[PDB]
């Protein structure tokens, strides 16, 4: 079932995405790359959610969405890294 | 040969403050003591640890109270916890509480669930929806202790919708006055905590679809046997604020919030820098001060002090 969700660079600018709870984090950097032009290999995500309940999960590469439990309307933290410098 | 449970940590240059709480946390402690671990490590959890953070912390929990040492150099457990959280200061706690979690989590294939607002629903029903959902991918020994239930109550500052979730923690952050006092009781900062704040941070209304500057109130629906408390003292170095070195007095029996009864098990003290731990050990009923690897006597009127940083409540 398709899902927004958003992401957020160290900007502010969200980056809203459709996505299924099936899909991929690799997936997920893919269409970060449609929408920004950022190459998945330069993406650093990040979900936090809400902070007091679980520890800060940086989003590796073969897991899903599903298993870091992201909802409908979760913001996702994007930093890109380029040239050994975080953007 | 010494007493168990009072064992020094080695420094090698938060950590031993965090886990001295931790090791004076009695049901924590009594779990791996009686061997209950093993049979619930999660050993392909996409979210442990492979187990190690458990595997480890248990056996450095085993070495403190096994009465044979006065102090133990805990370099095996800070290679794991090097290994899954290279970043590491303040937050070691929290990864702690939920690397332990997630390496002891009963729930080996966890289900997905869309959570859901209230939708105008009664807070007893959607509470019990959201901490059975909770339940359905996480169920652990540290769930058992630490976690609780928050309602939170999110308001669009533009189209006036109300927007109702209950969402677990498994620790408090509570904010302190601002402006500066010198002395405040604990019960103040709780009030502050779940005092209404507009966020600054952005919110999504699902009604404007856009991301509105909400303002946010919290309340405390549900306590756990074990309430980690955390004074936010700090901030960013971006805000040039210096620490809050605020009087914070906290109750060492019988702190009363939410219908339950807490007392003080344990403290995490910062000096502007460098940690240290009062906790009360659990065979004699004694305080004592843990410095790295100095263990000594402490008196309840050394507990409440400017310096403290976390401090642990165990439920009557
Ligand atoms: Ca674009
Ligand atoms: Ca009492
Ligand atoms: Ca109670
Ligand atoms: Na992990
Ligand atoms: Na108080
Ligand atoms: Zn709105």
């Amino acid at each position: 079932a398709a899902m927004l969700i958003f992401v957020k660079t160290l900007s502010g600018k969200f980056i809203s995405l459709e996505v299924e709870p099936s899909d991929t984090i690799e997936n997920v950097k893919a269409k970060i790359q449609d929408k920004e032009g950022i190459p998945p290999d330069q993406q650093r995500l990040i979900f936090a959610g809400k902070r007091l309940s679980f520890y800060r999960k940086q989003l590796e590469d073969g897991r899903t969405l599903s298993d870091y439990n992201i909802q409908k309307h979760s913001t996702l933290q994007l930093l890109v890294i380029s040239r050994g410098i975080l953007y | 040969n010494e007493q168990p449970g009072l064992c020094g940590l080695s420094n090698l240059g938060f950590m031993n403050s965090a886990i001295q709480c931790l090791s004076n946390t009695p049901p924590l402690t009594e779990y791996f003591l009686n061997d209950k671990y093993q049979e619930e490590l999660n050993f392909d959890n996409p979210l442990g640890m492979r187990g190690e953070i458990a595997k480890s912390y248990a056996e450095l929990i085993k070495q403190m109270w096994s009465g044979k040492f006065s102090y133990v150099t805990p370099r095996a457990f800070k290679t794991q916890v090097g290994r899954f959280a290279p970043q590491f200061c303040q937050e070691l706690l929290a990864f702690l509480l939920d690397g332990l979690h997630e390496d002891l989590n009963r729930i080996r294939k966890k289900p997905y669930i869309q959570l859901k607002d209230a939708d105008g629903r009664p807070d007893k029903v959607v509470a019990e929806e959201a901490w059975e959902n909770h339940l359905k991918r996480n169920d652990s020994i540290i769930v058992d202790i630490f976690h609780g239930l928050f309602k939170s109550t999110l308001v669009c500052p533009e189209c006036a919708k109300i927007s109702v979730t209950f969402d677990p923690f498994c620790y408090l952050t509570l904010p302190l006055p601002m402006p500066k006092k010198p002395f405040v009781k604990l019960k103040d900062c709780i009030e502050l905590f779940t005092t209404k704040e507009k966020l600054g941070d952005p919110w999504y209304c699902p009604n404007c679809k856009e991301h509105q500057q909400a303002t946010k109130k919290l309340d405390l629906w549900s306590l756990p046997p074990v309430l980690v408390v955390h004074l936010k003292r700090f901030s960013y170095s971006r805000y040039m604020r210096d620490k809050l070195d605020t009087l914070v007095d906290f109750p060492i029996n019988d702190l009363d919030m939410s219908g339950c009864r807490y007392n003080l098990i344990a403290v995490s003290n910062h000096y502007g820098g460098h940690y240290t731990a009062f906790a009360k050990n659990k065979d004699d009923g004694k305080w004592y001060y843990f410095d790295d690897s100095s263990v000594s006597t402490a008196s309840e009127d050394q507990i409440v002090s400017k310096a403290a940083y976390v401090l642990f409540y165990q439920r009557q």
